[PDB]
């Protein structure tokens, strides 16, 4: 193999993750210790709007 | 001086440093695949050709 192929290196993605036939990025994130979801997710939602 | 350059991207992807003479054309067309096999005449100084790759 090495007297023909020429080997390189590039960039790569594994996990390709669709959506429908979309492809996405899935994003996980937890609440504040006393806080909740809702001021988080609302919080995101601040933060996803942009 | 019709005689043009050839100059190579040999095996390792870089060029060979200097390029070198299309001696002739063949008139000798093979039955199978379209050969109008050519012959580019090199110089080699550090024998950094070996004829065969």
């Amino acid at each position: 193999f090495s007297a023909f192929s020429s080997s390189r290196w590039e960039y790569g993605s594994p996990r390709l993750e669709r959506y429908n036939g979309l492809p996405s990025m899935e994003i996980l994130g937890q609440a504040a210790p006393g806080k909740s979801t809702g001021e988080a997710m609302e919080l995101m939602e601040q933060l996803a709007s942009k | 001086n019709g005689k043009a350059k050839v100059s190579l991207i040999t095996s390792d992807g870089i060029k060979f440093p200097q390029d070198g003479t299309l001696e002739f054309s063949d008139v000798t067309v093979d039955q199978t695949t379209g050969s109008i096999t050519l012959r580019a005449i090199f110089p080699n100084p550090d024998h950094t050709m070996m004829p065969g790759m």
